[PDB]
RNA sequence: GUAACUAUGACUCUCUUAAGGUAGCCAAAUGCCUCGUCAUCUAAUUAGUGACGCGCAUGAAUGGAUUAACGAGAUUCCCAC
RNA sequence: AUCUGGUUGAUCCUGCCAGUAGUCAUAUGCUUGUCUCAAAGAUUAAGCCAUGCAUGUCUAAGUAUAAGCAAUUUAUACAGUGAAACUGCGAAUGGCUCAUUAAAUCAGUUAUCGUUUAUUUGAUAGUUCCUUUACUACAUGGUAUAACUGUGGUAAUUCUAGAGCUAAUACAUGCUUAAAAUCUCGACCCUUUGGAAGAGAUGUAUUUAUUAGAUAAAAAAUCAAUGUCUUCGGACUCUUUGAUGAUUCAUAAUAACUUUUCGAAUCGCAUGGCCUUGUGCUGGCGAUGGUUCAUUCAAAUUUCUGCCCUAUCAACUUUCGAUGGUAGGAUAGUGGCCUACCAUGGUUUCAACGGGUAACGGGGAAUAAGGGUUCGAUUCCGGAGAGGGAGCCUGAGAAACGGCUACCA
RNA sequence: GUCGAUUUUCCAACGGGGCCUUUCCUUCUGGCUAACCUUGAGUCCUUGUGGCUCUUGGCGAACCAGGACUUUUACUUUGAAAAAAUUAGAGUGUUCAAAGCAGGCGUAUUGCUCGAAUAUAUUAGCAUGGAAUAAUAGAAUAGGACG
RNA sequence: ACCCACUCGGCACCUUACGAGAAAUCAAAGUCUUUGGGUUCUGGGGGGAGUAUGGUCGCAAGGCUGAAACUUAAAGGAAUU
RNA sequence: CCGCCCGUCGCUAGUACCGAUUGAAUGGCUUAGUGAGGCCUCAGGAUCUGCUUAGAGAAGGGGGCAACUCCAUCUCAGAGCGGAGAAUUUGGACAAACUUGGUCAUUUAGAGGAACUAAAAGUCGUAACAAGGUUUCCGUAGGUGAACCUGCGGAAGGAUCAU
């Protein structure tokens, strides 16, 4: 290829934007950051398209470098910035504190939130080992690492983060009878809990999650993202919660009304 | 330049591979700089992201650890004298990784002797820990004969040609003794 | 299987990186490096109670095995410490609703730690490009007379 | 470059294309609601054949299948709200058998004739 | 000698005594004209080669046509010198 | 999901020719009023090109004496706006074409426990002086020059020569450390249950050796290194460690090692806090920069299985690597990738190898009972190339071509 | 059986698990055993083998994560990740249609709100259940099996 | 033993006929649009042409494999008058 | 049946092959020999250099005896390396390009030679269709203006399903 690209065609854009296929044939080539390329939301769709504040891609700017927009309770003006999974873009102007969590479908929807839930985040635990001077740290799904753990955090749990501060407070491990957010198989977007999950030797790890209609769906662990226990979740689910209503009842849903 | 490709190189049926892509520059290979022994020189080489590639040429005074001992001093090469690649290096007297060469051997006499024991090719506290040592250990008859000798065996460890630096492994037990018959069996 | 020669090439057959205090006090005095190559292998007792190298051993060298676990009969055994098994599969064609036969000889490293002849079932696990051709490290072995 | 625009064809030319009793009903059925040319019945007969692909593709397979149920009710009631099927004929088996005329009697040339002011269709 | 057509393979007669040179081959060491004609080799070739043949006067053990290898045989061209 | 005309004097067939319908197939011929939409020098010539243009970039936050405009009510060092040049970053993206390419690219699916990765996002750095009573740190050098000023040369080019200057986050050097512990070396006396004054070293990175990185399970005599508790018969009890299917892994420790990498001589805005009024000491938000580990954008190899026509291509590969081994070299790294020394291997009638392709692969396209057949230069993905080969510098990234060098046209 | 939207038996058809009829998924060490095969005081109690505050001796099958050996394939079931565009197709009066992914409805002053579905991709790889069809070996100089 | 009657197994057949085939016809040429027991070889209108070429074999004659350009609306099978 | 129809020959105008010519051209690969160029490397050392406090005569060699009221004061013997560093060249691998033959593929000239098809049917016969007047045909061998003829063996697709 010669060095890496920086330009994405409109039409190799991921779907779960919805970019209209008319109306230019680029799309935004979201900058490195935080979540990987295609399963991200840049800043440039979150307030142009899906909140619909901004007409164009240059009045994004002019709500960005007016340092609004914070990710991680942080600036961030940089229109093509990978917010993902997890991620409370708070505009400071309206008082809005959105969680971009998924549409059951399987796409970003707008989820407003209030300021006392907008102040953590549940990190995906990724690997855990000892770095130099023999000090263990964690890594997240955001690339966020905290040194000093707690010592029962293993791989595959979540960890709630600070984000004030951007300290470990609370950790949920991942075994059967907790609650799952699933993040991008087909089975995107829903919201189950686990019955039991498989040990295949560097072959994939699968586990079978029951949601709320006795529902059984297998998935990977690496897409299967442990959001709390049966009840009480650790954040606000959007209106549907996960369920995932088959053709005949969701269409009976909006005839209905 | 010298490519490392494998898409060249007439494929394992036999056939002979068409020649696409003009030799792209990630399967780079370079010129073997050949190291050979006394007055030190070194040329640093850009490599794949700045990372820097030190290759000796002419190096003096390599790092050889005494595993047993637990110890490694800053000694002089005399020469190679065995090689089990080519020996036409040995000729050369040039410096590779598993080249067995002889050093000064006299930084090890003047530690051996200072914390250890008494004189090998044979205040208070410094007493007490000669008298706590007591008799820690001795050598099985063939590193004794090297130091009275002048120089003793060791084998280079570093790779002298990327490190810049020729250092490792004085020469101990059954690998002593085989390099000894395959010393001897030539020359 | 050179064989009745751990001390055959120019250079020394050592362990990299293990170490014979000869200073030391132990009554054998030979210390074997032995790994578990997973995946539920059981790393064969020839290796362990061996007196070979073989740096591309899956069990005594420095090759992890992660990839995929192929199976084959054994063909040609005539080179040293390298075999080459059939992976004997059917095609099947879309269009006549019907298979045909497909060869595909792989040429694999086997250990010491096994002896294989030709017409042995072996179990092959993917390693790191160890030359040219093999890329598979053999792991089991079934010799059914 | 951007991506390819969508078109799509919405007539289809007859197989034969010299026939009396073909030649004779066209006219007749382009007579009778004033048409223009034959390629209006040809893309109503098009329109059909797309309709009774899609009845024949959802009836083949099983029965109270999420599949036949959905696209079925969504086809009847598409046709039942355009007045090509009327109340009593939603059973995905009186749509097969849905004549071109019935589509014809529903352009607004014909319902501007048929709800008086208009004299005449042409 | 006649005859499709434009150069003739069908007819006809008389045979040099007996037969009319067949298969082959050639301006051949055998062709007068002849430095034959066409091609090729050369800038230019009475030379060379390959074809053409009503062959002054080719030709079948007075042997005809080939022909590998061999030749202090006769001849032509090319490279090295 | 359909056929019809044509061999016969007529007939039934085999059968082909012709008709018939379509073509996000192409060309062409007449005709052509409106609306939406819209391919377009691909086949032949990856053949040649005049010319104009297509890659440059500035914030409050690198360098400013433009001999520029400011010009007035912040300025006596600078401070606004705004050229040129240095510095940084980019120019490796994009766009274009399909010549090469037939286990090759490519598709789907694997692996990096075989590696590099600017930038982004996270963390992350009291240890550099070197023997300790006034050696730069309230701040080093030109060991340097641009732009600018002048003196030129060729007919000429994105020619630059000599001279006069002057800065940098440019280019060179170069200090400011707290506490505690651990190790080594020794100023100490008494035949012991034998113990110390002090001095130095111990950041990070490199390189090499050595050690740790634990483990299915209950009791026992004994000798020694026997050091405290002897509650002076005798008791010592609790002795620590993450991850994977798997590692020599992460990580730590011992000995060192290095033409000793890094650690902020950097810039903007507010200019606050305590009085010992020095015109101190301490102090916020920022901006760049920086070492290692993660992360992200990537890359490079990489597992498995699948490509069109040919036997009028049956054997192909091995001095000049062909298959494997050992070691080395090289590489960012794995590897006959290359070198040396060995063995004689490896592919193949399940079509190797050789030849052809008016062949880049794929997502797809046309036709439409089902099964298929034909095509895909071309809006997306990947690969390749910039007249043809080869080479190479700069950089994180190129074997780049709107970069350089040579040869051929 | 009811308020032109829905459940009951009298009563079947289809597709299934346990259980033994010689039938055995190889079964262990801990954790977990909820548990009565049993009773520690028994008894809240219309005459009741109506019902638990709770627990000796052992169940295992609610329950792994470690052991640790499995005579192997094709075949078929289901699931996993299969880019978008294209195709099929859901919704929506771009005036209709090819299209587009928009729109819709209220005070239409601060508004609210449904969407951008779903499906095939029959090759190969991965998991998953079946074991009818097809092949391979197992005890023959027993170097056979089990404790 | 030869012969006679009944009986099978295999053989070379023959005579009458519901299925088949364009028909002549048939013990398979039947079990075939109600299309599948296993398997090898061959053909795709008529010529050019079993020709050229290239291999291969042969003492030779020849054998094996085996094209294309171009040409043409029929050539052919069976039965009827 | 005054039907049909086969070959030679002649006229024509097409296609293919053999063909001396060391044919020719293009392309790939390849032998042996020259081998630009950058890169790695053994040297080289135009110039530019810093402290050299290095002895230096120089007599305002600082507002004047004064190791001047020492200057980048006069001027180099040095000197070290703190060095930078151009051409130049020593070998190395990468490797274009050049010559030189080779071998295969494609394209293609050629005097002549021997064909084949077509086209009016023009010449010669009448080979085949009837028992076509010699039944036809196959394989092979020879002969002959032409069809064809004859031998041997075979077949009915025969003009015999017969003792």
């Amino acid at each position: 290829a010669r060095g890496p690209k920086k330009h994405l065609k409109r039409l190799a854009a991921p779907h779960h934007w919805l970019l209209d296929k008319l109306s230019g044939c680029y799309a935004p080539r979201p900058s490195a950051g935080p979540h990987k390329l295609r399963e991200s939301l840049p800043l440039i769709v979150f307030l142009r398209n899906r909140l619909k504040y901004a007409l164009n891609g240059r009045e994004v700017k002019a709500i960005l470098m007016q340092r609004h927009v914070k990710v991680d309770g942080k600036v961030r003006t940089d229109t093509t910035y990978p917010a993902g999974f997890m991620d409370v873009i708070t505009l400071d102007a309206t008082n809005e504190n959105f969680r971009l969590v998924y549409d059951v479908k399987g796409r970003f929807a707008v989820h407003r939130i209030t300021d006392e839930e907008a102040s953590y985040k549940l990190g995906k635990v990724k690997k855990v080992q000892l770095g130099k001077k023999g000090v263990p740290y964690v890594v997240t799904h955001d690339g966020r690492t905290i040194r000093y753990p707690d010592p029962n955090i293993k791989v595959n749990d979540t960890v709630k983060i600070d984000l004030a501060s951007g300290k470990i407070t609370d950790f949920i491990k991942f075994d059967a009878g907790k609650l799952v957010y699933v993040t991008g198989g087909r089975n995107l977007g829903r919201i189950g809990t686990i019955v039991h999950k498989e040990r295949h030797d560097g072959g994939f790890d699968l586990v079978h999650i029951k949601d709320s209609l006795d529902n059984t769906f297998v998935t990977r662990l690496n897409n299967v993202f442990v959001i709390g226990e049966q009840g009480k979740p650790y954040i606000s689910l959007p209106k549907g919660k996960g369920i995932k209503l088959s053709i005949a009842e969701e269409r009976d849903r909006r005839r209905a009304q | 330049g010298i490519s490392r490709d494998s898409r060249h190189k007439r494929s394992a049926t036999g056939a002979k591979r068409a020649q696409f892509r003009k030799k792209r520059k990630f399967e780079l290979g370079r010129q073997p700089a050949n190291t050979k022994i006394g007055a030190k020189r070194i040329h640093s080489v850009r490599t794949r992201g700045g990372n820097k590639k030190y290759r000796a040429l002419r190096i003096e005074t390599g790092n050889f650890s005494w595993a047993s001992e637990g110890i490694s001093k800053k000694t002089r090469i005399a020469g190679v004298v065995y090689h089990p690649s080519n020996n036409e290096l040995v000729r050369t007297n040039t410096l590779t990784k598993a080249a067995i060469v002889q050093i000064d051997a006299t930084p090890f006499r003047q530690w051996f002797e200072a914390h250890y024991g008494q004189t090998l090719g044979k205040s208070k506290n410094a007493e007490r820990k000669w008298a706590a040592r007591a008799a820690s250990a001795k050598i099985e008859s063939s590193v004794e004969s090297q130091f009275s000798a002048g120089r003793l065996y060791a084998c280079i460890s570093s790779r002298p040609g990327q490190s810049g630096r020729c250092d490792g492994y004085i020469l101990e037990g059954e690998e002593l003794a085989f390099y000894l018959r395959r010393l001897t069996a030539k020359k | 299987s050179t064989e009745l020669t751990v001390q055959s090439e120019r250079a020394f057959q050592k362990q990299p990186h293990i170490f014979n205090n000869p200073k030391v006090k132990t009554s054998k005095r030979t210390k074997r490096w032995y790994k578990n190559a997973g995946l539920g292998f059981k790393t064969p007792k020839t290796a362990i109670e061996g007196s070979y190298i073989d740096k591309k051993c899956p069990f005594t060298g420095l090759v992890s095995i992660r990839g995929k676990i192929l199976t084959g009969t054994v063909v040609s055994t005539k080179m040293h410490r390298t075999i080459v098994i059939r992976r004997a599969y059917l095609h099947y064609i879309p269009k006549y609703n019907r298979y045909e036969k497909r060869h595909k000889n792989v040429p694999v490293h086997v250990s010491p730690a096994f002896r294989v002849q030709v017409g042995d079932i072996v179990t092959v696990g993917q390693c790191r490009p160890i030359s040219k051709t093999v890329r598979f490290n053999v792991v089991k072995v079934s010799a059914a007379t | 470059p951007r991506a390819p625009r969508t078109y799509s064809k919405t007539y289809s030319t007859p197989k034969r294309p010299y026939e009396s009793s073909r030649l004779d009903a066209e006219l007749k059925l382009a007579g009778e609601f004033g048409l223009k040319n034959k390629r209006e019945i040809y893309r109503i007969s098009f329109q059909l054949s797309k309709i009774r692909r899609a009845a024949r593709d959802l009836l083949t397979r099983d029965e109270k299948d999420p599949k036949r149920l959905f696209e079925g009710n969504a086809l009847i009631r598409r046709l039942v709200r355009v007045g090509v099927l009327s109340e009593d004929k939603k059973k995905l088996d009186y749509v097969l058998a849905l004549k071109v005329e019935d589509f014809l009697e529903r352009r607004l040339q014909t319902q501007v004739y048929k709800l008086g002011l208009a004299k005449s269709v042409h």
